[PDB]
């Protein structure tokens, strides 16, 4: 609970779980890749 | 025979297989005069022969001579001295003193070769001359025979084709200054016909040759067209050899009189596509501009869009003519559509007013607009698909143009045939043309359902529509609506693919054109997305950039990015047009007609007969039945 060693509220995982997606461009595929293989691993772990 | 072949074959391979030097480009210089003499006529033949006799042996030997004098030590200063010339000028000369840089390696080198082509050169001089200008192991030797005789008859049909396409992937390949007077000269070869063939070619010989000497891969195309003129050569003097009439026949021995082609499997097999003669020409050209559509996806394919519309919608016979227009039309396009190409080879100081005229609105969408009217623009590298495509179909347009100069043509499907009910090829033919109607043609507009777009809705209302209707109507004869009924597949099937692929070109030159025209606050472009959600979209090509407010707006957008009519749009169009000069007319009205009486026929009779035989299996069932109980009891 203190700030040294804190938990994640999921406030902050949501807005990084946003931010992972918007990263790509329209054009290129390697984007489209990439930004699918980085949301499945981090939506693996929950906010616990 | 075939040993002055092996020789050629040294003399290239010793003037070319070491650095360059004043004697090495001397020998490659003489070897393109004797094969432009060999290509000038065969009585040059005899008087290169006669050549042989006298040169390049005694220019091989004194050279020989004097670089074994040179090699000796103290004579090289002495001759220096006493003709004044410089180190640099001796090294470009080649005389070079190899032991003063101790590499005994390679004196070794042109110590044997030179003396190996020279004694090689007089064992041919002395043996060939002769001879060579004076004119179940049989089955196998049968069989040799046979193949050599049938792939020499496919070489001089078809090696006058392939010297044209293995001279256009080099230029292709790489494009410079040395080649701006050859394409235009090349454009002027297959625009006429065979009567100067002679003369054009020597025009290659000439300039390819020059460039060479520029220099100081292009020697593949050296030994491509000398072996064409070999050929041609050799061709003629079988044909002298058997006393058989020296005339260049267009058909090499009509096996099976052409229209008996039917006869069978390898009987048809040749003219079945030798004779493709008609075939080939009109369908394949009107599928040849159809791929190049792909190929090229800018607004210089804009203009063949509509001239493929101008043959497709009207009789051969109706515009006949104007299609020779046609085929010099591009004869001229692809020169200075080249020109423009290469515009200044290595560089220039000057500029473009085009450019000028176009003002305030992005640096991005001038680039894409150059791009798509395919001009020139300082430093952009094109790839080679687009004067592969313009190439392939100038052939083609040429040949068919020779088959319209051939012969022409001076209310009712007028060609008729006869019938003998099918034919192991047609068996298979005959059986595969009858479902064509049916499947072949509409899996490619089930392809064009696929294809993802309102106009693919505009084909799936229509053919389904057509499946209920059509089936019925084709089986009955429909009395004063068969030509009614083929017009309305016309406008139907043929109109409306056409008339959707004139704009897949357009409306992403649209979508490419000057950056923005949709994206702000409250109430214009999200109606102008419900549309642009599906009519212009992708506008793809493989090279473009976007700055920051068009990519936010295609952000939003969401577009697949992928449209392209060569999925699904292209290939229908080409089948139904490979359809349509065919089955207007031949087998397919008899099998028409056949389909309406055979209706009343198996409608009425088949029926009782059907009933009465499942019967008839009922009571043998009945009884086997019966008997094994008996016999299980027995």
């Amino acid at each position: 609970d203190n700030a040294e060693l804190g938990m994640i509220k999921p406030d902050q995982l949501a807005s990084l779980n946003q931010a992972l997606t918007d990263s790509y461009t329209t054009r290129d595929t390697n984007s489209i890749l990439r930004s699918r293989m980085s949301v499945s691993y981090l939506k693996g772990y929950t906010y616990e | 025979v075939y040993f002055i072949f092996v020789v050629s074959v040294v003399l290239l391979v010793v003037s070319t297989c070491f650095a360059p030097n004043f004697y090495n480009i001397l020998f490659f210089a003489l070897w393109a005069l004797n094969l432009i003499y060999l290509k000038f006529s065969f009585r040059l033949y005899r008087g290169l022969a006669y050549a042989f006799w006298l040169t390049l042996t005694f220019y091989t030997s004194i050279v020989i001579i004097a670089l074994y004098i040179y090699q000796f030590p103290g004579v090289s200063q002495w001759i220096i001295r006493n003709t004044s010339l410089s180190q640099e000028w001796l090294n470009a000369i080649g005389l070079v003193d190899f032991r003063a840089i101790g590499e005994s390696g390679a004196l070794f080198l042109q110590l044997l070769a030179p003396i190996a082509l020279f004694v090689v050169t007089m064992l041919q001089l002395k043996f060939f001359h002769g001879p060579w200008s004076r004119a179940l192991v049989k089955k196998l030797h049968k069989l040799a025979n046979q193949t050599i005789e049938l792939l020499w008859r496919f070489f001089e049909v078809h090696i006058s084709k392939i010297v044209f396409v293995i001279i256009a992937i080099f230029i292709a390949n790489n494009i410079n200054a040395l080649y701006i007077p050859l394409v235009i000269l090349l454009s002027l070869a297959i625009c006429l016909p065979s009567a100067a063939d002679g003369i054009f070619s020597l025009f290659m010989c000439a300039y390819l040759f020059l460039v060479a000497l520029s220099k100081m891969g292009v020697i593949v195309s050296i030994i491509a067209l000398a072996f064409q003129s070999i050929v041609i050569y050799r061709q003629r003097h079988y044909r002298a050899s058997l006393g058989l009439p020296e005339s260049m026949r267009a058909k090499v021995f009509p096996d099976f009189h052409h229209s008996h082609f039917d006869r069978s499997l390898k009987n048809a097999i040749q003219f079945l596509i030798d004779y493709g003669f008609y075939k080939f020409g009109l369908e394949i050209t009107m599928i040849a501009i159809g791929i190049d559509i792909f190929n090229r996806m800018d607004a210089l394919a804009a203009i063949q869009c509509f001239w493929l519309v101008l043959f497709a919608l009207n009789k051969r016979v109706f515009v006949r003519r104007i299609w020779v227009f046609y085929v010099i039309y591009m004869a001229i396009l692809y020169p200075l559509q080249f020109f423009s190409y290469v515009g200044l080879p290595p560089d220039s100081c000057i500029e473009y007013p085009w450019s000028y005229w176009i003002p305030s609105y992005s640096d991005d969408a001038r680039f894409n607009l150059s791009y798509l009217l395919n001009l020139s623009i300082y430093g952009v590298n094109w790839p080679s698909a687009y004067l592969i495509g313009d190439f392939f179909v100038l052939l083609l347009a040429s040949c068919q143009l020779a088959v319209f100069r051939r012969e022409g043509e001076d209310e009712n499907p007028q060609y008729d045939f006869i019938d003998t009910k099918k034919s192991y090829v047609d068996y298979f033919k005959s059986f595969v043309f009858h479902y064509g109607h049916w499947i072949t043609l509409m899996s490619t507009l089930a392809a064009g359902i696929a294809g993802t777009s309102l106009f693919a809705l505009g084909y799936i209302i229509f053919t389904l529509t057509m499946l209920w209707s059509g089936n019925n109507l084709y089986v009955m004869n429909s009395t004063l609506r068969s030509f009614e009924h083929t017009l309305k597949r016309w406008n139907a099937l043929l109109g409306y693919t056409l008339f959707t692929i004139t704009m897949k070109v357009c409306l992403q030159i649209f979508g490419c054109v000057f950056l923005s025209w949709f994206d702000q606050s409250g109430g214009w472009g999200k109606t102008l997305c419900i549309v642009r959600q599906l009519f212009s979209i992708t506008c793809v090509n493989n090279e473009c950039h976007v700055l920051k407010e068009l990519e936010d707006f295609s952000k939003a957008c969401a577009v697949e990015t992928k449209e392209g009519n060569i999925g699904f749009d292209v290939i229908a169009l080409s089948f139904l047009v490979f359809q349509i000069r065919i089955f207007h007319s031949w087998y397919f009205q008899h099998c028409m007609v056949e389909y309406r009486s055979e209706v009343i026929l198996a409608n009425r009779g088949a029926v009782l007969k059907n009933q009465l035989i499942e019967k008839e299996m009922k009571e043998q069932n009945e009884q086997q039945k019966a008997k094994f109980n008996d016999i299980r009891r027995r």
